[PDB]
């Protein structure tokens, strides 16, 4: 069962897929391969909840029917900048304009 | 795998698999020699939907399995169309 | 050119809507004219009586958007083997992003106000060209 995810840190957004049986650590290995920073310097989050590396994505709520290809689930990323880890910050996308009158 | 970066007009950088992005010949030509492509006229709330469409197309092309609708919120429907019209997606 | 063969040979078919759209079944008569049939709500299946050699295409009932039957545009009932009816599986095609956006905007904008939108005139012309079975049949031929 494939799950589709957005790993988001600041204005960086990674679109990727994994298995529901895959662990958070494998997701971190993918993030390492992309952004070149080791898993021990990474911290992953579902909402405001820290994710343990040993748990599978399904246990942490990432199921194939909530993490859809046409509607992927959001996974927050936080990096260790120095001795301390940074706070979880995900910059929101731009806001759409007001709906035109002809569509309203 | 191989990843490329697509930057919106408002600075959001989306990292997507190369194979998923190469479905569009527009992105394929825009790459050629580069793994980074900047879209100065496409905002993030539209380009994110574009990447979602990339994933959706790669997953559901050639499926007997019931294909779900691709959702488009009204508030972005216009701009996405323009983006699509400019990229032939 | 595209027309049904008057075989007079029966073939029982299962119209299976595996799409989230209200499906209109269109049979092509012996003269090549599209004929509308009763609609199917989303996720529903009907057992019909049709004939071998007959031509069927499937549309969105409200918008006339093209739909796929058994992963192709046209369905022709065949011989029933061991009393088993023939499945016609109506699914959503993988639309281009432009066609999906056009569908959404058409569903949101009255045809009167297409020109009032702030888009390129090319796109007005594209909006007005909303799905039509006859033009699709002509191009096919
Ligand atoms: C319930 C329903 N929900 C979605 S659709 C549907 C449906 C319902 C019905 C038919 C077809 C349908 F989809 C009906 N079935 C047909 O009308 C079939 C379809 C096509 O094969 C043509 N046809 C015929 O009977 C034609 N007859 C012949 O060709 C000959 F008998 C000389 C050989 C016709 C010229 C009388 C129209 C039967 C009555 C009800």
């Amino acid at each position: 069962m494939d799950v589709f995810l957005m790993i988001r840190r600041h204005k960086t957004t990674i679109f990727t897929d994994a298995k529901e049986s895959s662990t958070v650590f494998e997701l971190k290995r993918i993030v390492e391969g992309i952004l070149k920073r080791p898993p021990d310097e990474q911290r992953l989050y579902k909402d405001d909840q820290l994710l343990d590396d040993g748990k599978t994505l399904g246990e942490c709520g990432f199921t194939s029917q909530t993490a859809r290809p046409q509607a992927p689930a959001t996974v927050g990323l936080a990096f260790r900048a120095d001795d301390t880890f940074e706070a979880l910050c995900i910059e929101p996308f731009s806001s759409p304009p007001e709906l035109p009158d002809v569509m309203k | 795998m191989m990843y490329v970066k697509l930057i919106s007009s408002d600075g959001h950088e989306f990292i997507v698999k190369r194979e998923h992005a190469l479905t569009s010949g527009t992105i394929k030509a825009m790459l050629s020699e580069t793994n980074e492509v900047n879209f100065r006229e496409i905002p993030s709330h539209v380009l994110s939907k574009v990447c979602m469409y990339f994933t959706y197309k790669v997953r559901y092309t050639n499926s007997s399995t019931e294909i779900p609708e691709f959702p488009i919120a009204p508030e972005i429907a216009l701009e996405l169309l323009m983006a699509a019209n400019f990229l032939d997606c | 050119v595209l027309r049904s063969v008057n075989s007079r040979e029966p073939s029982q078919v299962i119209f299976c809507n595996r799409s989230p759209r209200v499906v209109l079944p269109v049979w092509l008569n012996f003269d090549g004219e599209p004929q509308p049939y009763p609609t199917l709500p989303p996720g529903t299946g009907r057992r019909i009586h049709s004939y071998r050699g007959h031509l069927w295409l499937f549309r969105d009932a409200g918008t006339h958007d093209g739909l796929l039957v058994n992963q192709t545009e046209l369905f022709v009932p065949s011989l029933n083997v061991d009393g088993q009816p023939i499945f016609a599986n109506i699914t959503l095609p993988v639309y281009t992003l432009k066609e999906r956006c056009l569908q959404v905007v058409r569903s949101l904008v009255k045809p009167e106000n297409y020109r009032r939108l702030d888009i390129v005139r090319s796109l007005y012309e594209d909006l007005e060209d909303h799905p039509n079975v006859q033009k699709d049949l002509e191009r096919l031929t």
